[PDB]
RNA sequence: CACGACCUCAGCUCAGACGAGAAGACCCGCUGAAUUUAAGCAUAUUACUAAGCGGAGGAAAAGAAACCAACCGGGAUUCCCCCAGUAGCGGCGAGCGAAGAGGGAAAAGUCCAGCGCCGAAUCCCCGCCCCAGGGCGAGGGACCUGUGGCGUACGGAGGGCCGCCUCUCUCGGCGCGGGGGCCAAAGUCCUUCUGAUGGAGGCUUAGCCCGCGGACGGUGUGAGGCCGGUGUCGGCCCCCGCCCCGCCGGGGUGCGGUUCCUCCCGGAGUCGGGUUGUUUGGGAAUGCAGCCCAAAGCGGGUGGUAAACUCCAUCUAAGGCUAAAUACCGGCACGAGACCGAUAGCGGACAAGUACCGUGAGGGAAAGUUGAAAAGAACUUUGAAGAGAGAGUUCAACAGGGCGUGAAACCGUUAAGAGGUAAACGGGUGGGGACCGCACCGUCCGCCCGGUGGAUUCAGCCCGGCGGGGC
RNA sequence: CCGAGGUCCGCGGCGACGCCGGCCUCCCACCCGACCCGUCUUGAAACACGGACCAAGGAGUCCAACGCGCGCGCGAGUCA
RNA sequence: GACCUGGGCAUAGGGGCGAAAGACUAAUCGAACCAUCUAGUAGCUGGUUCCCUCCGAAGUUUCCCUCAGGAUAGCUGGCG
RNA sequence: GCUGCAAGCCUCGACGAGUAGGAGGGCCGCCGCGGUGGCGCCGAAGCCCAGGGCGCGGGCCCGGGUGGAGCCGCCGCGGGCGCAGAUCUUGGUGGUAGUAGCAAAUAUUCAAACGAGAGCUUUGAAGGCCGAAGUGGAGAAGGGUUCCAUGUGAACAGCAGUUGAACAUGGGUGAGCCGGUCCUAAGGGACGGGCCUACGCCGUUCGGAGGGGAGGGCCC
RNA sequence: AACUCUUAGCGGUGGAUCACUCGGCUCGUGCGUCGAUGAAGAACGCAGCUAGCUGCGAGAACUAAUGUGAAUUGCAGGACACACAUUGAUCAUCGACCUUUCGAACGCACAUUGCGGCCCCGGGUCCAUCCCGGGGCCACGCCUGUCUGAGGGUCGCC
C-alpha cells in the first residue's frame, strides 16, 4: 500500500543532540514518540522502493 | 475439482466461517455416521448428533465396542459428551472428555417427530 | 509508558595575540 | 375605506408540500500556492495540480452541429488505439503540447419560444361517484401581461388531386429466469505402528469401493470413501420477477404520395469591435470574464497571419431534454494471489484509533502460540506467606500458567588449565585434555596356472523348438 | 644400460584398546612475526571522525523512453 | 501610588501586544503550534551487505558565474 | 584396458602485485513458482557441540544432543535475496556498580499492647518544635471518590511497616428561606439591511409595515 | 584459597530462529441504498452475578413473525423448553413492532437537565382562579391556495 510508512507525521531533530538525525515521530505519551518513522531502515517505517502495481 | 466459483476453496475462509459459523450450522456440522445397521435400515448416510443418542467410539484412546450414550452437546467446541468415556481426575471426580462427532458411530437415535422427518428426505 | 528518546532539555573561543 | 374592481406589498402555530446536514473513491462549478526544475533567477516550469468553497448521481458531465474538411467529401456525445512527443508554444533555454482523418466499443434521437389558426378547447385545489385506470359538481381558483392542440430548420401549415380497416396505453386471465430453504456416491474392511492415526502393507495387479464427486476445510499426524461439502443447468418446496401471445374491460384517433396551388419561417446589452486580467499548443486572442462601444436580416458565424475588395465551401449562435459504451483508493456483498508471515503485512492478526500525551488543532503505541484432551498438580510435609521437598497428570512438566521451539550478548555454578611486562592474533612445534578410529596374521585381495582332497537337476559335440543380429 | 622423470622378485620392532593413531578444532608453554577496524585523505596505529556489547530489520529499485552488444522469430518486410 | 491581585471579557501569526529588552504571545518567538503539499532540494558529510579468477587506473588538455562540481580529450575494461 | 558428461578428456610452453573501476565463473547462500527426484512421528524445520570430514574460498555433508511436523536435491523462472559500521532503527544485556546517593525547615526517649515479624503502627508518660501574617480551624478554582468502616500486606508508597491518599469488600453528599436559577457590566451575538463567487462575514440599539400584554361595551 | 581470562556441561537472564495464521495487502466481479417520516456522529443507559469490547434503547445483551428442530454454558440455574403430543430450545432470516438525550436539531437558550407560551385531558381545587400529573404543539427559508389586511399606486360609480 502506498500509505505505508507514511501514516505518521515526523520531523528529524536534526543536530544538537545524540540522535542519530533521522525522521523521529512527534511528541507524546507512547513508546512510538521519538522512533523512525520514514527510514528504510527504521521499523515500522517504508520499505526501499515499494513494490508498484504497475 | 470445484466447477463452481461463487463457493470459496481458500485456507483462510474455510476456516473462519467453520470456527465463526453460527449454531444451526454447526448442528450440521457436528454429524456422525450411522450404525451398518441402521444404515440400511433407514437408508441414510449420516445424522447430526443429538442429546439422547447411543453412540459407539471408533477413533481416539477411548474406543471400543463399549455402546454408551450422549450426555450433551457442547456445540462450541465442536465435541461431546458420553456417559461413560470419562476420566478421573487428581481428587478424584471423574471428567467426562470430549469427543469429536466424526469418531462416534449411531446405534440408537433419538427418534422424535422433527428426528423421523428428517430420515424421510433421505 | 514514556517515548524511547526525548530531547535534551558557551564558550566564544577566538584566541587573538 | 362612501361602495367596489385592480395593481403593488404585507401578516399567521393559516390547508398541504419543499430546502437545510452527512458522505465525498469517481463527477460538476469556482478558487488557488509554494517547495521543485531551469545546476543562480525574475517569465516559464511545478500547475489551470495540493489545500480552501459550493453542488449532485449510480454514474456525473457531455450531446443531436453558428462541426470537420478543401476531399470522389465526412456527420451528436463519450471511450480506446493511432494521429504524436507530431503542428505548435517557450529567457525558442529548461520544458510544454493538442486536433481533423482512419481503425474500434456503443449508437437514438428530439421538445419549446417565435410564426397563428382552434369560442381557454388548458391547469391546480375542494366536495364526490365507479373498477393503478376513467367520469361528475349552476364549487373555489390560475390564466388573455397567454394555458392546451397542430408545429421547429430534416422545412411547417391550410386547401384541391391520388392511394390507403388505424393500434398504441393502463388494469384483471394463459402457454412463455432470479433470490431463500432441505436432501442426494463411495473402507473407519484385514494386519501393523502411534499419546492419537489422517502413517505403512494388504484386499485376483483392476491399484478393494465410488468417481460428471481425487476442490477445500474439519476431525488427536499425509483422509476421495469419518464428517461438512465438492460434481450433477440432480430432485423437491416456499416467495417473487420478465418479454411476447390471447380474449374480455377502461381511456387514445386514421395516415401517406403529390418536378400541383397559397401562406408562414425563429432566441439584444446578444453577436461583434476596442481594452484589461486570466487561460490555451492556438502563435498581430484558443477559451472565459470585467468595463466601454454596440449590431444586422441575400443576415450572421467559421475557413489556425493582421487588413480591404471578390468568389466559393460550410453551419444557423445567444432556449430545453436524452439512454449505452466511460470512471469508481467511499459504501454493501463476493472470488482470487509466482504478495507479507507477528521488528513483516494496514497504525490496528489481541477489550486499536484502544491505553497514553497535549489547553487545543492533533499525536498515537506495545501486545499472537501450555496440551490431543486441564487431565491446571489430589494428598503428605517445612514456612506467617510467597516459595520448596515428595506424590500425582501427560508420549512429554527439557509443556506448570507471558506456559511450543528457547539462539546471542550477560551471569551463576561445576570440570580442566593458566596467569609480573593489558588481552587477543599470524607462522612453527611441543605438553596436556575431551571425544573418536584402528590385525587378530585387514600386505594370505583378485586373474591365470600346478598338484592334494570332498561334491557336482556336469561340459564340448549332436537332435528338436524358440528368439535375435546381419548399408 | 650414465638411454622416453622409480623401483626393490629388500627388511625390522610392535598390533587390544591398551604401550598405537588424530595436530584441524580445545587448554597451555616457548621462539619469530605482530599497533584498530571503517572512512575522507598526498599521507591514519594516530593527540582525525563513527563504533560499550548482542539479536533482528537496514541501502542501486520499479515505470516511461533512448543507445550499443547478444539470443530468437520472420525477412522488404515486420509486429495484430 | 504610574501599587498588588482573582474572576469574567478583548486583541491571533507577517498578526497581536509592547513605560521598547526584538521583549512577550502555554518550558517554543529576529516571526508560535498542529496537519498537509513532502519521501521538498542539497555540486555537501555518513553508510552502501557472498566468494574466487582475469585485466587495471586518474588528479593532465580545452570550455563553463567554474576553482569542494560538470562537459570534453587522455588513461581503463568489456565485446568482438 | 581406460574416456568420448566433445559445455568432455588429454599434451605442451609461458605466466601470477593491486585501491577506484570493468568483466567472467559459482555443484556459494536465502525466499517463492512451473517441472522433476525424493525424505518424514522408526522423528521434519530450528537450535547446541572438546565428534568424523570436504572445498583455495563462499560454504557444505555426516555423527551426537535437543526439538515435535513438515522439508529438500536437480533442470528452468520470479525477487522486498547475503551486513560490523550509517552519533543506523527496534528490542535486550554488560563494565562503571552494592559505586554516586537516600544530608533544606532544632528531637527524640522509656514501657506496654497487637503481631510470624516493630527505631518507624497504637496507647500512656517524659522531653521539644509550629507560636494566632501557625506545621491551627474553614472555603473559591482545580481534583473526582482520593471521603468513612472493615480486611490484606503480592505490587506501589526510592529503608521498613502490624501503616496509608495502595489493594479488596461495603457505605456516604437529603434545602421554599446556601448557591445556581433571575438581573446587565465589559463583551458576545441574532433580527432588518448591506457585503462575499461562496462556507459565510460586517454591524448592535441603530435600521423593517419590527407592537399579538393593559382597559370601556366592540372601541383603544 | 581468592580473584581474572579461556573451553565445555548444566542452570539463569533474554528473546531470536523455525513451524503455525479466524490478519493485512493487491487485483478482479456484482451491486451502487443516508437525512426534518429526525441522518452521520456523540452522550447516557441496558445482562441474576458485568469492567471492557460487541449487541441493543426504559419492550434496552432483545419482542413479534417466518425458516430451522434440541439447546445456552464460566459457575449457576431454570426455561408458557424438553415424553415438540398444552404448535418449540437455539440459530438464521428479518415484510410486524419498538427505538431514551444531544446532534441539520426545530419554543428561547445551553459550562443551565435553565426559562417560556398555546390547546386538551385527569386530580387537588369543587365558587373553573390557582397547583400537580399526562398528551399534542410553538425554529428559519420558500412554494400553491385560503383568510385577514395596507397604500388617491391606477381607476369605476356617486
Ligand atoms: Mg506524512
Ligand atoms: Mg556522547
Ligand atoms: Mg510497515
Ligand atoms: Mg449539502
Ligand atoms: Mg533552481
Ligand atoms: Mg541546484
Ligand atoms: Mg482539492
Ligand atoms: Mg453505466
Ligand atoms: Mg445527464
Ligand atoms: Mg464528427
Ligand atoms: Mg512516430
Ligand atoms: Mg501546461
Ligand atoms: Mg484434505
Ligand atoms: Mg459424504
Ligand atoms: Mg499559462
Ligand atoms: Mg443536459
Ligand atoms: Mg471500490
Ligand atoms: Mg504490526
Ligand atoms: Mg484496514
Ligand atoms: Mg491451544
Ligand atoms: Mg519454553
Ligand atoms: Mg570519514
Ligand atoms: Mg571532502
Ligand atoms: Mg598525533
Ligand atoms: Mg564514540
Ligand atoms: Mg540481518
Ligand atoms: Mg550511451
Ligand atoms: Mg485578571
Ligand atoms: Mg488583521
Ligand atoms: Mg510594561
Ligand atoms: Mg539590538
Ligand atoms: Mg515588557
Ligand atoms: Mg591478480
Ligand atoms: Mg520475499
Ligand atoms: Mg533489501
Ligand atoms: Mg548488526
Ligand atoms: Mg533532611
Ligand atoms: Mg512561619
Ligand atoms: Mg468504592
Ligand atoms: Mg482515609
Ligand atoms: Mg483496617
Ligand atoms: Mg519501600
Ligand atoms: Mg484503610
Ligand atoms: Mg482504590
Ligand atoms: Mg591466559
Ligand atoms: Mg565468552
Ligand atoms: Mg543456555
Ligand atoms: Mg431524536
Amino acid at each position: 500500500s502506498e500509505l505505508a510508512g507514511h501514516q505518521t507525521s515526523a520531523e528529524s531533530w536534526g543536530t544538537g543532540r545524540a540522535v542519530a538525525r533521522i525522521p523521529r515521530v512527534r511528541g507524546g505519551g507512547t513508546h512510538r514518540s521519538g522512533q523512525g518513522a520514514f527510514g528504510n531502515m527504521c521499523r515500522g517505517g517504508r520499505m526501499f522502493a515499494p513494490t508498484k502495481t504497475w | 475439482m470445484k466447477l463452481n466459483t461463487f463457493v470459496t476453496s481458500s485456507r483462510r475462509k474455510n476456516r473462519k466461517r467453520h470456527f465463526n459459523a453460527p449454531s444451526h450450522i454447526r448442528r450440521k456440522i457436528m454429524s456422525s455416521p450411522l450404525s451398518k445397521e441402521l444404515r440400511q435400515k433407514y437408508n441414510v448416510r449420516s445424522m447430526p448428533i443429538r442429546k439422547d443418542d447411543e453412540v459407539q467410539v471408533v477413533r481416539g484412546h477411548y474406543k471400543g465396542q463399549q455402546i454408551g450414550k450422549v450426555v450433551q452437546v457442547y456445540r462450541k467446541k465442536y465435541v461431546i459428551y458420553i456417559e461413560r468415556v470419562q476420566r478421573e481426575k487428581a481428587n478424584g471426580t471423574t471428567v467426562h472428555v470430549g469427543i469429536h462427532p466424526s469418531k462416534v458411530v449411531i446405534t440408537r437415535l433419538k427418534l422424535d417427530k422433527d428426528r423421523k422427518k428428517i430420515l424421510e428426505r433421505k | 509508558v514514556r517515548p524511547s528518546v526525548e530531547k535534551p532539555h558557551p564558550c566564544i573561543q577566538q584566541p587573538r595575540k
